[PDB]
């Protein structure tokens, strides 16, 4: 029986009554300086958490902030230096990357892959998943995350999947349904990269509803544990160390 | 992907995918609908886009998004806002075809629609 | 299986010489690396992600290539860049080339040639090992036949060869003739020959088991 | 810092199995790979398989799939690897080496010798070799093992002008020989000596070489 704020960013709100499952409420704030400011809130997924995300491209700055709260309308109410760009702007591929001082003793140097918005993009934020660095890769998808705090710790050339080599482990990669998109005829063998050796399932809900998903791939041990990077929401990840142990059983 | 003119969507993943987009240097907006260069009005000014906060008799124009003129016809919360160019600020537009661009303007109990200050580019 | 192979297989080249490797691959390989190996220890890396350098290689070492073709290179032959050189794909198979040994060219030297008898010591034990030496001789290839009263004798014979020698480039060859001692009694005519291109006929060194000392 | 210690040579009897140990220590075990490479007697490089975390991941070359195993004690930062039913293919040495940060094997073991002999430990037999300025001897070091046996002459004194040679395997024994040249004003009239130990068998053997 939980109640949230839902505002558009054209400035309508209205209260929500969270669906089953929706146990927080969510605040979610964009910044553009060059300032700009975009809010938007409404009922979120249980496993929901504050995380920051900043990032120069150029000469904009782009400020990404969440906050959660599990109280009815919670919802209603209002220096570690790191390397910043972003694929916007060509910021991160062109090696134009530039130095952001993060503003609070708690945000961590970023780097963000998120290879079919932006796919590369390195800043200053916390994140899910963030002590540390995990990474997931399959048939149509590559994504890495890494978070580390000293100075500039991010820097570097961007990371793409064809700079990680085959590491020999073999995973099977699918999406969807274990009847539409994961069967034993649509699923089919890869080759894990770098340190992605983990032969991954996880199982959730994605789409609009509580659409059960499932996804396989490789992934690094840190991955099995959130569901972002798998767009899903409550996700439950399966994890072996054996070339295609992956498999629909 | 719901950006005007030049504009180029961007969400994250990571924040509930809300989304913007990345305008030319003379737009703003989180949709590139704001036009900061236009100075002047089409012939029509039904989409003409950018500030005129001013009225004929220098007056200033209420936000579409005022408590007063969410209470009027044409406000910043209405299903087609975007298309009308009618969000949180008051510059002139002309979201009923009349033959100038208007705005809402205060005066003593109720607002009132005057026509704008903003000139003809002809 | 992607096959990696290594040219040249084994090459001299003087000092101040431009030497290049190749590695040739099955398929393409997105990066290739080359490590040094000296007297069977530990490789080094050498040459990484196709032309880093690894810490403390020299400048006149350089790497390069693409998809099925890659090269390390020294642009001047140094006497420490005498070596073995492996390159390696960077990925799951991590295939080692067949490795390509590099010496150092110099002028063609005569073997010397030395033979001795079985010792005191070892005819007393009831064996008996004939000795040859052929040392410091250039280039490596040598040919040592024996001949027991002037008759070929390739059975009992164990050959060993030193690496290039660090003063003077040059390469020794040990070749040792074992037979029972009582064959050896039987028999007075020792000789060890060595054929090497820097002569047209065979170094002949021998002794007769007859005549040394009193 | 970092680094890679491997466990000593083995003298493992045909047949037989042997395991031999990685000790990783200057950064953390768990987030590299560690590699096993084997390289027999004058022959190339060839990769066994790789490790990664502990012994539920592992990949490996399918020619060693059936002959080692490779394990990790986590708890003491080692891998190990194990060798099953040797025979005379699998003398050699091995390597661990990790697979570092830009994905080269960045840091190797020193490698460990594996000799798959049937042989005891047996003291060598000295031998003297002798025969105008100069004037060659050697020193005959036969039936010894197992390697290897370290030999000088005059105790050290005689360095310029000796070769020692690689030994070679005779009657499942070693055998090597030195040579060493001197000015023939030199020997007989003064004496040479060859030097010979034996660790092995905690033997030192010194024979002196008399005109023949
Ligand atoms: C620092 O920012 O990050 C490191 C690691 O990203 C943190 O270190 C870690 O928690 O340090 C512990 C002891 O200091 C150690 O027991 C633990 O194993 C480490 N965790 C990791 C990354 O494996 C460190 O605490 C962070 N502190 C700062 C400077 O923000
Ligand atoms: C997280 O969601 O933050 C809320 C309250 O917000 C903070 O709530 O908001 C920022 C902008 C600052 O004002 C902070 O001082 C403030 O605490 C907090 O109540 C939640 O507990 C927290 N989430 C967690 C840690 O679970
Ligand atoms: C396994 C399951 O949940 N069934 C549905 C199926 O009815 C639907 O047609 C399909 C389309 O996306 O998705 C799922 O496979």
């Amino acid at each position: 029986s939980l109640r949230c704020m839902q505002c558009k960013t054209n400035g309508d709100c209205r209260v929500e009554e969270c669906a089953l499952g929706q146990d927080l409420c969510r605040t979610t704030i964009v910044r553009l300086w060059e300032e700009l400011e975009l809010v938007e809130k409404s009922c979120t997924h249980s496993e929901k958490t504050n995380r920051t995300l900043s990032y120069r491209t150029g000469l904009k700055i782009t400020s990404l902030t969440e906050v959660v709260c599990g109280l009815d309308l919670c919802n209603q109410g209002n220096y570690l230096e790191c390397i910043s760009c972003g694929s916007s702007d060509m910021s991160c591929e062109r090696g134009r990357h530039q130095s952001l001082q993060c503003r609070s003793p708690e945000e961590q140097c970023l780097d963000v892959v998120t290879h079919w918005d932006d796919r590369h993009l390195r800043g200053c934020g916390y994140l899910p998943g963030c002590p540390g660095s995990n990474g997931f890769h399959n048939n149509d998808t590559f994504h890495f995350l890494k978070c580390c705090n000293t100075t500039k710790c991010n820097e570097g050339p961007i990371l793409e999947l064809e700079n990680l080599p085959q590491n020999g482990r073999q995973c099977y990669s699918c999406k969807g349904n274990s009847t539409h998109g994961c069967s034993s005829e649509e699923t089919f063998l890869i080759d894990c990269r770098g340190p992605m050796n983990q032969c991954l399932v996880a199982t959730g809900t994605h789409e609009p509803k509580n659409q059960s998903y499932m996804v396989r791939g490789c992934a690094t041990a840190s991955m099995c544990q959130l569901g972002d990077a798998f767009s899903m929401n409550h996700i439950d990840v399966s994890c072996c160390t054996k070339s295609g142990c992956n498999h629909p059983d | 992907c719901d950006c005007l003119n030049g504009g180029t969507c961007v969400s994250n993943k990571y924040f509930s995918n809300i989304h913007w987009c990345n305008c030319p240097k003379k737009f703003g907006g989180q949709h590139c609908e704001i036009d900061k260069s236009k100075t002047c009005y089409e012939g029509n000014g039904h989409f003409y886009r950018g500030k005129a906060s001013t009225d004929t008799m220098g007056r200033p124009c209420l936000p579409w998004n005022s408590a007063t003129v969410l209470q009027q016809t044409y406000h910043a919360h209405r299903s087609d806002a975007l298309q009308l160019g009618l969000g949180k600020h008051n510059y002139c537009r002309n979201p009923d075809n009349r033959r100038r661009p208007w705005c809402y303007v205060q005066v003593g109990l109720k607002p009132l629609v005057q026509e704008c200050m903003v000139h003809d580019c002809a | 299986d992607i096959v990696l192979t290594q040219s040249p297989d084994i090459t001299a080249a003087s000092l101040g010489q431009k030497v290049t490797i190749t590695c040739s691959a099955s398929s393409s390989v997105s990066y290739m690396h080359w490590y040094q190996q000296k007297s069977g220890t530990s490789p080094k890396p050498w040459i990484f992600e196709i032309s880093k350098l690894a810490s403390g290689v020299p400048a006149r070492f350089s790497g390069s290539g693409s998809g099925t073709s890659y090269s390390l290179t020294i642009s001047s032959m140094e006497a420490e860049d005498a070596a073995i050189y492996y390159c390696q794909q960077w990925n799951y198979p991590f295939t080692f080339g067949g490795g390509t040994k590099l010496e150092i060219k110099r002028a063609d030297a005569a073997p010397t040639v030395s033979i001795f008898p079985p010792s005191s010591e070892q005819l007393t034990s009831g064996g008996a090992s004939v000795v040859c030496f052929l040392n410091n001789f250039y280039p490596k290839d040598i040919n040592v036949k024996w001949k027991i009263d002037g008759s070929e004798r390739q059975n009992g014979v164990l050959n060993s060869w030193t690496d290039q020698d660090s003063k003077d480039s040059t390469y020794s060859m040990s070749s040792t003739l074992t037979l029972t001692k009582d064959e050896y009694e039987r028999h007075n005519s020792y000789t060890c020959e060595a054929t090497h291109k820097t002569s047209t006929s065979p170094i002949v060194k021998s002794f007769n088991r007859n005549e040394a000392k009193a | 810092g970092v680094k890679l210690q491997q466990s000593g040579p083995e003298v493992v009897k045909p047949g037989a199995s042997v395991k031999i140990s990685c000790k990783a220590s200057g950064y953390s075990f768990t987030n590299f790979y560690i590699h096993w490479v084997k390289q027999r007697p004058g022959q190339g490089l060839e990769w066994i398989g790789w490790i990664f975390h502990g012994s539920d991941n592992t990949e490996y070359n399918e020619k060693f799939k059936d002959k080692a195993t490779l394990t990790a004690d986590t708890s003491s930062s080692t891998a190990y690897m194990q060798l099953s039913s040797l025979t005379s293919e699998d003398s050699a040495v091995y390597f661990c080496a990790r697979w570092g940060p830009h994905w080269y094997f960045d840091v190797w073991g020193q490698g460990t010798t594996v000799t798959v002999s049937s042989a005891k430990t047996t003291p060598p037999s000295v031998y003297p070799l002798a025969p105008n300025s100069m004037v060659t001897l050697g020193c005959l070091v036969k039936g010894y093992f197992p390697e290897p046996v370290t030999v000088t002459w005059n105790s050290g004194s005689l360095s310029s002008g000796v070769h020692t040679f690689p030994a070679v395997l005779q009657s499942d024994l070693y055998t090597l020989s030195s040579s060493v040249t001197v000015p023939s004003s030199t020997w007989p009239s003064e004496t040479v000596t060859c030097n010979v130990a034996h660790p092995a068998s905690s033997t030192k053997v010194d024979k002196k070489i008399a005109a023949a």
